[PDB]
């Protein structure tokens, strides 16, 4: 019972690992649509 | 300012 | 023991998956917003 | 190996804390992001 | 190009 | 709308 409660902390883990990653990737992606607002507003004003 | 992959209108959003 | 243990990995599950279900909806508003970005670059230039 | 597994939790829990912190500050900047996008268009349209 | 709501000013950002 | 800092330019993104 202790081999199969740490499986499912690896899997658990696993998942974390992987919001993490994505995480990571969403704020780059919000990073550049910060960037083409700004380049927007300013090629205008 | 800097970025967007240096122009190429926008570089399609620097490829995302 | 045990059950106390495997409450908490029930309240961590849980909490997880309304985490990746958050993720979704944000990754899908941001497409919505880099769309939008796109589209006032294009009826302008 | 119960205080062990028990460390491991406290760690889960700390970085799912972590992570929904950091969701709620994508939450908001994506929202700014909203309002940009929404005022370029209006103060064009 | 496709999408907006198929168009209606934005339609709120297609409601979100 | 209401927001932006109350405007500022922006207000560099409301101070982020």
């Amino acid at each position: 019972r202790m081999k199969q409660i740490e499986d499912k902390i690896e899997e658990i883990e696993s998942k974390q690992k992987k919001i993490e990653n994505e995480i990571a990737r969403i704020k780059k992606l919000l990073q550049l649509t910060v960037w083409g607002i700004k380049q927007l507003q300013a090629r205008i004003l | 300012x800097g970025x967007x992959x240096x122009x190429x209108x926008x570089x399609x959003x620097x490829x995302x």
